[PDB]
């Protein structure tokens, strides 16, 4: 059983 | 001295613990990213079955999928850390 997830860093 | 921030996580508290602990092993042997992400793929492969993908680094987006309960992204001091499992 799957699931979709976003990630970003932080700005730098 | 490196902080370990749990930023977004679907997985068990204990898995949790474990990432940022096989990290912690990462980077204290290995400086280049595509090397600790391999550490970390290849330990969590085998503590806990394939098919885990690990990517490494300061600046990035994503979009994965990944089965339950097998996605982890923290901050391990300055580096960001993406683990999970899809297959
Ligand atoms: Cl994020």
């Amino acid at each position: 059983p799957t699931k979709d997830s976003y990630t970003l860093t932080e700005e730098l | 001295d490196r902080k370990a921030v749990i930023k977004n996580a679907d997985m068990s508290e204990e898995m949790q613990q474990d990432s940022v602990e096989c990290a912690t092993q990462a980077l204290e042997k290995y400086n280049i990213e595509k090397d600790i992400a391999a550490h970390i793929k290849k330990e969590f492969d085998k503590k806990y079955n394939p098919t885990w993908h690990c990517i490494v680094g300061r600046n990035f987006g994503s979009y994965v999928t990944h089965e339950t309960k097998h996605f982890i992204y923290f901050y391990l001091g300055q580096v960001a850390i993406l683990l999970f499992k899809s297959g």
